[PDB]
């Protein structure tokens, strides 16, 4: 059973092929473009992104979106987490909130999956803290700032165990649990 | 506009009414008619709308269930609910107090019939040729153009039945042609936006002008809230006029439009 | 699939060509014509796109500028500009190398004819009723079923024209019925939300039924890049099976679909 | 003549066959059936043929025997007797070696099919509406337009089923109309005293004049070895031009007329 | 000649009539609900708001949007000013940006006018500063923290002197100069 995926990042498909290895499902890539709406309700964002994806392929497909929920910002990220990120960048974000009084933020990845019968929502959660300095590489997203609770390094630094402790790993764990029982 | 009231004094106009008077009463819309029969099938209310135009849901539901029967019973139960009052809608009563001898509806409910019965107007509802016979020359004649819920055969909710209504072979269309061979049509609540509809009109359009012979096929008009130039320029080539108001809320615009026919 | 290849081996297939095949060639879009036609009419393109449909506004331009002449002059100018290369499109090469005896099309351009000329295959263009006498059975017949740029009367660009076309009374419909009677017909490049092909399938059915020719008429086919069980179950009632591909990209799916006829 | 050969090089000639082609084989005549049914009812085969004219006589034989069963068995026995040689006739050889895609016939025998199989030509025999799905464009189509001995109901040997074939609404006539739409049609081996060929001409001429396509449809042709001026004059008004030979013996005149298509 | 307005604010029905007095044009008010998309480019927001408005009525109309642009955040809110204000409010806005090193910010009101044939964009700008404490009545938008240039009080403390130096007043006498020329 094949499940399509609509992304432009070419490492994502091989990463979830490594994640879902031996689960009875292979993941096929789609090279189209989905113009997502920018609404703070991330559930509506994943719903209309999944609707546009099923309009694009018409097969069992899923979409994912990564968001943030800062307690000091009252969850102003989320639906515009990407917009917030490239409009601020790492050093300005670090001096804005890592030097602030409340660096407590919740990082969440919401996965919406449709099997051409219904739609299904999976979400992961990870409580983190904001660094006052970007550490490690600045290549992929806000991993150079995001320090989890219970650890010290920013998510760009450790390498491989961030793929085991992330919120999208937990959302993929519930998604993998859902497909491994037969999708009932 | 003024000629419509002039021929309404002479009774040479035929009221034609769609779902635009039916959205005011809190009736179930076509969107929850898509939401249901998808969740009554195993689908999500959304996600079918990637492949559909809601006649395709009526096709898929009557194809899987074999008949149109469960859909007919469900829309008869929701369209004639207990909590909905006829009297809290001025457009229905404005239709009721007006002097319209022949009235054609494409809606499938009986709210026009209960509107005429609530204000003492004697009606004989007609849907099957049979009934055609029983026309109280006097009593208004309401004609269900797309059938009602008391006839499972000729009821038009589906793309197959909508395509059977292309060539107008059903004798209700023959009765419509015989009724409008010297009169006009006033269209209400018909959003020229959905091809089919548009088409419906087209074919229909023919009917009158069709026989421009002598006569004058008294002009015909539709009523929309928005005054766009494209639809009036398009509709004027089918011998149909355009009537619009400056009010933006459609229910109050339809109320003040029907107020012209209430007092005359 | 194998039934289509068996009928293609016997030459009982007729290729319909829609507008959806032209996306690989880089032709101007319909929306670019809406932008140009608003600029020519002195309108902002988005606000002209709002009120009116995607093709009525063409009849609005036709009525405002007298006739269809300047519009189709613009279509003939930018639809055959020298910036378009025809060797780079693999799907037109696969069409021209296939053994299609009769190719119907609703495209107004000449790129199928130029594609047949570019690969050394003789073509005959049929647009009006006088060209049916020019049919040679050793050449591939091309029928511009919706008209062509060298005849303003046969052009179907407006709602007034896009209509009595649907009653199927022009002699090109008689020609179409005559070739389709014994043979299957393949539809490519259609978006399936167009009302014209659904009326075409429904009229076909009926015909090939009332004419007790139900035993005779193979199964017609339509190509869609995505799977669609609802539309497949609807189109099965009009005796047309859909063909879906595993490729999500539509251009690669269409090229892989028309690969199957070239090698034989 | 030259235009007929130019249409033959384009493959737009559909060939008919009457009994006059098969008269050279030593096949039994119609009087050879008349004396058999006369001895079958104990009549003399001159007093039986006085108060009836062939087709009736077969009507009476069918009515007295209940069906056309024994008559079909007798025609199939003596029409395909083993002493008849198919190689000895140049007419059937020239029929088989010519490149005719579609051949209609009103014969009931199989000698055109036997001539096509004898000279290495693949053929598809069409007798009823179910055989239209077996059409191959790589093989010569043989349509038994008047039925064959394999089917009892499709046989026309009597006056009433002659009238059934003469209102022209059977599905084989629909296939005939759709085949003769673009192509000229050659008739050989016919006599003008036959009513059904003249009424077929009249039906074709009225049908083309009805739908506006008379600019297409190049004219049909008939071959009569005896020239007739006023028959050419009446058939000119139906767009059929007669072709007259010069040798008075009809067999080799028909042979040298059909010689013209073998070399091409 | 009449030009309608699509808003649910009571004071604008008399305010735009007061501002645009003498032009011979009475500004009518329509009471329909407006859904606005939420992107940073203000021009697309005023464009699609006017497109949905003209689809709603079909008569020559206009619509208004007023947004903030923090110079330290590279003009991050823009058209997300309202939702950012609803997520933060005045005290968190003051403590996060009014107490920062750079409280300099840009605020632009863009008027989009449609004459049922063309589209026109009018833009007014007035620079200002963010107050480190909220002053004045907080009932009217984010005006309790906006201190313009050359003044000392917040915009909610302006009163009826508000419509002499505001960015919306500049957008509206651009609207008035274009309307008084016959719409050429």
């Amino acid at each position: 059973m094949n499940i399509r995926f609509i992304t432009r990042n070419r490492h994502k498909i091989k990463e979830i092929n490594k994640i879902l290895s031996g689960t009875g499902v292979v993941v096929l890539a789609s090279e189209h473009s989905i113009d997502e709406i920018q609404t703070e309700n991330v559930h509506a964002l994943i719903k209309d992104k999944l609707l546009k994806a099923f309009k694009l392929v018409g097969r069992p497909v899923f979409v994912e979106h990564t968001g943030l929920y800062i307690e000091s910002l009252n969850g102003f990220p989320g639906g515009l987490t990407q917009i917030f990120w490239d409009k601020l960048q790492a050093d300005k974000f670090s001096q804005l909130l890592g030097t602030s009084e409340n660096p407590r933020l919740v990082a969440k990845t919401i996965i919406g999956y449709c099997d051409s019968m219904k739609i299904y929502i999976f979400e992961g959660e990870t409580q983190g803290t904001i660094s006052p300095v970007p550490k490690g590489p600045r290549d992929f997203q806000w991993d150079c700032i995001f320090i989890p609770d219970g650890e010290s390094e920013t998510f760009a630094e450790m390498g491989d165990r961030k793929n085991e402790i992330s919120m999208r790993k937990k959302a993929f764990d519930k998604f993998k649990e859902y497909l491994l029982e037969g999708g009932k | 506009m003024e000629q419509l009231l002039a021929d309404y004094k002479k009774g040479n106009v035929i009221l034609f009414v769609g779902a635009g008077v039916s959205m005011n009463l809190g009736l179930p819309s076509w969107s929850q008619l898509v939401d249901h029969i998808a969740t009554e099938l195993g689908y999500d209310p959304d996600i079918y709308r990637t492949f559909g135009s809601a006649l395709e849901l009526a096709e898929y539901y009557k194809l899987k269930k074999g008949k149109i029967g469960p859909l007919r019973s469900w829309m008869d139960r929701m369209w004639h609910s207990s909590d909905i009052d006829i009297n809290k809608s001025k457009v229905h009563e404005y239709i009721a107090k007006a002097n319209f001898p022949i009235i054609y509806t494409t809606n499938y409910d009986r709210w026009i019939e209960t509107a005429l019965s609530n204000y003492g107007k004697e009606y004989i509802k007609i849907s099957s040729v049979s009934d055609i016979a029983k026309i109280d020359n006097n009593k208004t004649q309401i004609i269900k153009f797309h059938g009602d819920f008391d006839d499972d055969s000729s009821i038009v909710l589906d793309e197959t039945s909508y395509f059977q209504r292309l060539e107008f072979e059903t004798p209700l269309d023959i009765k419509f042609r015989s009724d409008v061979l010297g009169k006009s049509v006033l269209f209400i609540g018909y959003s020229l936006s959905d091809i089919n509809i548009r088409l419906l009109f087209y074919k229909l359009s023919k009917l009158w002008k069709e026989q421009k012979l002598e006569e004058a096929q008294p002009k015909s008009y539709i009523f929309l809230p928005r005054p766009n130039p494209i639809q009036e320029e398009i509709l004027e080539q089918w011998r149909i006029g355009m009537i619009s108001s400056e009010n933006d809320n459609p229910g109050e615009s339809l109320e003040e439009f029907l107020k012209n026919f209430v007092l005359v």
